[PDB]
């Protein structure tokens, strides 16, 4: 249990390993947060979420 | 869908519905995005003229978040075959965009080495649709959705009577009375992965519904990521 193949590398979506390390990266309509991980939503009603209102 | 549960307020965002001139819905799509919509190859040849609607959860009643669209080009895999159901992919574009709204979102597409690693290695994978509700039922009403265990590849080639293609996976239940059937074709296959939900597969075929033995088979759209981001720029 390695990289991305460890917890999906700590990663919220795409997980791709580089020079034995793991890169982060997230869909369209998104934007990886400061942390590398994370993934924030561009606007309003981004893809794969369920509507709350 | 037979078994399930019925999609409750904005729990299934992304399903389209292809109706016929007479509006009644054939099959099912995905929104992709504003201007594109999703679905099976084998499904553009159940009308000569049909729409999309989107935002629908109960056929029989008005809520109001409803919203029909015209098409204005279709492209179709370009290999499809009928014999077989290998290459059962289309990719449809509205004449106008769709407005994003409650009930009204589209389903993110992942890439492929990432999705086939650990989002079709995860248990389920959930389905949905306006389709039958029993093999030799009728049509539903409410828009469905059930969850689909995923299937070993070589399990699924041992029960089908037909080719199973490495454009195809499978999942369902072998013996469990639940499965999708006729009229979800074209729909939504996502899976869920820390609560942003994948389009992992799209509706394609089965030997009846829910048959003992028999499972369910689906495009693998992990499979034409590439063709499906070029349709969606021209
Ligand atoms: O028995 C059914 C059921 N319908 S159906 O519209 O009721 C569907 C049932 C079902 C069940 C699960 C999923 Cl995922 C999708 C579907 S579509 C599809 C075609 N068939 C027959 C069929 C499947 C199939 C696969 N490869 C080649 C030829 C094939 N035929 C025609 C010969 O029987
Ligand atoms: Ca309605």
């Amino acid at each position: 249990r390695k990289l991305c193949s460890l917890d999906n590398g700590d990663c919220d979506q795409f997980c791709h390993e580089e020079q034995n390390s793991v890169v982060c990266s997230c869909a369209r309509g998104y934007t990886l947060a400061d942390n590398g991980k994370a993934c924030i939503p561009t606007g309003p009603y981004p893809c794969g979420k369920q509507t709350l209102e | 869908i037979v078994g399930g549960q019925e999609c409750k307020d904005g729990e299934c965002p992304w399903q389209a519905l292809l109706i016929n001139e007479e509006n009644e819905g054939f099959c099912g799509g995905t929104i992709l995005s504003e201007f594109y919509i999703l679905t099976a190859a084998h499904c553009l040849y159940q009308a000569k003229r049909f729409k999309v609607r989107v935002g629908d959860r109960n056929t029989e009643q008005e809520e109001g978040g409803e919203a029909v669209h015209e098409v204005e080009v279709v492209i179709k895999h370009n290999r499809f075959t009928k014999e077989t159901y290998d290459f059962d992919i289309a990719v449809l574009r509205l004449k106008t965009p769709i407005t994003f709204r409650m009930n009204v979102a589209p389903a993110c597409l992942p890439e492929r080495d990432w999705a086939e690693s650990t989002l079709m290695t995860q248990k389920t994978g959930i389905v949905s649709g306006f389709g039958r509700t029993h093999e030799k039922g009728r049509q539903s009403t409410r828009l469905k959705m059930l969850e689909v265990p995923y299937v070993d590849r070589n399990s699924c080639k041992l029960s089908s009577s037909f080719i199973i293609t490495q454009n195809m996976f499978c999942a369902g239940y072998d013996t469990k009375q639940e499965d999708a059937c006729q009229g979800d074709s074209g729909g939504p296959h996502v899976t869920r992965f820390k609560d942003t939900y994948f389009v992992t597969g799209i509706v394609s075929w089965g030997e009846g519904c829910a048959r003992k033995g028999k499972y369910g088979i689906y495009t693998k759209v992990t499979a034409f990521l590439k063709w499906i981001d070029r349709s969606m720029k021209t």
